[PDB]
């Protein structure tokens, strides 16, 4: 028997599906999300890390002019500076002393550090789905870890589950991912080649591993100070470290829907974005007869208590005649109240005790239990408690759902002005009639 | 010592190096449906403050609205069935017409 029903994708809340195949006891079971994860699939386009910038020793020329050779070297630049005198410690470095010139160069590469400390700049596409479902089924509790592709089917106790898809594509990924450690961040990095100094960005590379280097550090070099051999530069400080510091907040804490992330590999976790469909099929092996089960009759709701809280705050005490001992699966009939036993064990002549959510300020519901239905009616007070740490159990109300006395008085009001419009109607209309009938 | 709001979806609060606390409203009220009109619209408006604003003030005005139609069509027909009388040269009103109409 092919049963398909769908739940909302929320983590830590049971949903209940009724398995109602005729001429069979009826089945209960409980779903409920302990983890939903989406991974996106990811193309690197490339990595940033800390550069170093190389300064090989100067090269001083005494009495005689130095000359420089262009270099492919990632962001290179070679000067030479005339009328210098560079002092040792020992006095002055050569013989000359205006006919000197030094040589000074310096190139940009990936330091050390990029092996451990770096940002990956990902492009982000779809993502793969996959939960782990805890599911009640004959009273026993089975956690499946399954995809949520719509194309993994597992097995629970000879029943198969199938996952997915999931109604909402949405994800808390942009297109341009960063991810730096645990941290991923939404932002719109540079194309390849197109960095900027200062900038995240600034030294690209396409691996961890290439030798490959793109660099944009604005390295100029400028005179060394008199009497010194130093070689002084200004360049624009790594960009890697000022992003380090300026990063802001994270996914993880940004997100929309309450997801989690998480990287190696990139996560979005229990994000609470729309619904998941799920498909069971359980084999006839799995279906009492209604002739074998027990069954109810003369049964009737009794409500003791109610209050409209988000945990399981309502109690119904029903009523019932057993015509044999056993296990009887309980649901509720309308999505505006929740029921927290998916079954109840009965015997004889007796009364079973279940707890119920809801957001009814009246709680008008049935409950089928066995295949005999019965009605439930109370008035649900509030809860004092203003926060809880825990989702609702109930839906949502809609603005047909108010309460029996709110009811009462909008028809008496409505009513009332109905009846003065239905009056003054009649009484134009008569007139009318008498006008018409004069001639 | 921080006032935090809470919407109905709920809250996430993150404190240092701590786990995050999640937060969720409950739907807590002073006023109480099965109660006085004046208790009813305070439980849904406390916990509903702008669907039932618009519900009432919208519902409030078609009612209004409905009364002054019923008052119109009256004077409409209060005026159809008079003025047959009032251009006869010799005009005496009934006196039910005189004590309902006039
Ligand atoms: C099927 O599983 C549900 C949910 O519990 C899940 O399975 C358990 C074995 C654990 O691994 C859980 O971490 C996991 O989520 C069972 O319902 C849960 O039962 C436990 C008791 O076993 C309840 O905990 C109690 O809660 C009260 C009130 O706070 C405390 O006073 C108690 O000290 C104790 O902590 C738990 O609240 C309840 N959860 C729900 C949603 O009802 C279920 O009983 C189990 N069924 C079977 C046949 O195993
Ligand atoms: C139902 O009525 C309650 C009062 O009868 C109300 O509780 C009180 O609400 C006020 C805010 O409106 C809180 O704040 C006031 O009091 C504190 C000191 O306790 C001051 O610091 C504040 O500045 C302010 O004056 C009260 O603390 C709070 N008192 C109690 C006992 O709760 C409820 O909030 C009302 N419920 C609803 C749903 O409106």
């Amino acid at each position: 028997y092919e049963h398909v029903t769908v739940i909302p994708n929320t983590v830590g809340v049971p949903y209940k599906t009724l398995v109602n195949r005729p001429g069979y006891s009826p089945m209960v079971l409980e779903m409920e999300l302990l983890s939903v994860t989406l991974e996106p699939t990811l193309s690197l386009d490339y990595i940033t890390c800390e550069y170093k910038t190389v300064i090989p020793s100067p090269y001083v020329k005494c009495c005689g002019t130095a000359e420089c050779k262009d270099k492919s070297l990632p962001d290179y630049s070679c000067k030479v500076f005339t009328g210098v005198y560079p002092f040792m410690w020992g006095g002055a470095y050569c013989f000359c002393d205006t006919e000197n010139t030094q040589l000074s160069e310096a190139h940009v590469e990936k330091s050390e550090s990029c092996k451990t400390e770096f940002a990956s700049a990902y492009r982000a596409h779809t993502a793969s789905a996959s939960a782990k479902l805890r599911v009640l089924y004959q009273g026993n509790n089975v956690t499946v870890s399954a995809y949520a592709n719509g194309d993994h089917a597992v097995t629970v106790k000879d029943a198969k589950f199938i996952v997915g898809p999931m109604s909402s594509a949405w994800t808390p990924f942009d297109n341009k991912i960063v991810v730096y450690k645990g941290d991923v961040y939404n932002m719109d990095y540079p194309p390849f080649g197109a960095g900027r100094p200062g900038q995240f960005g600034d030294i690209q590379s396409r691996t961890p591993e290439s030798e490959d280097v793109y660099a944009n550090t604005q390295l100029v070099l400028q005179r060394p100070s008199a009497g010194t051999v130093h070689v002084p530069y200004s360049q624009a400080p790594s960009g890697f470290k000022y992003w380090l510091k300026e990063r802001g907040a994270s996914l993880q804490h940004t997100a929309p829907f309450g997801c989690q992330i998480a990287t190696n590999p990139v996560r979005a976790m229990n994000c609470a974005v729309g619904n998941m469909p799920i498909s069971i099929d359980i084999p006839d092996a799995a279906f009492t007869r209604v002739v074998d089960a027990p069954s109810l009759t003369d049964m009737s709701c009794e409500v003791p208590a109610c209050t409209h809280s988000s945990d399981f705050g309502g109690v119904a005490i029903i009523k019932y005649a057993a015509s044999k001992k056993g296990k009887c699966a309980v649901h509720s009939m309308t999505n505006a109240v929740t029921i927290r036993e998916a079954e109840i064990e009965v015997e004889g002549n007796s009364q079973l005790q279940i707890s119920f959510s809801t957001a009814l300020a009246s709680a008008e519901f049935r409950v089928q239990v066995c295949s005999t239905q019965v009605h439930c009616a109370a008035e649900c007070h509030p809860p004092k408690d203003h926060i809880v740490n825990y989702p609702a159990s109930h839906t949502t109300l809609g603005v047909q759902d108010i309460s029996v006395t709110a009811m009462s008085w909008v028809q008496k009001i409505t009513g009332g002005v109905g009846l003065v419009v239905a009056v003054a109607a009649l009484i134009l209309i008569v007139v009318l009639c008498v006008s018409f009938s004069r001639h | 010592e921080i006032r935090l709001t809470v919407p109905t979806e709920g809250l996430e609060v993150t404190w240092g190096n701590n786990e995050p606390y999640k937060y969720w409203p409950q739907l807590s009220t002073n006023g109480t449906a099965h109660g006085h009109p004046h208790e009813i619209i305070l439980y849904y408006y406390e916990l509903y403050p702008t669907m039932t604003v618009v519900v009432v003030s919208v519902a409030s005005f078609v009612l209004l609205s409905m009364v002054g139609v019923a008052v119109g069509m009256c004077m409409c027909a209060r005026r159809r069935c008079i003025t047959p009388y009032e251009l006869t040269p010799g005009a005496t009103v009934p006196f039910l017409l005189s004590l309902i109409c006039c």
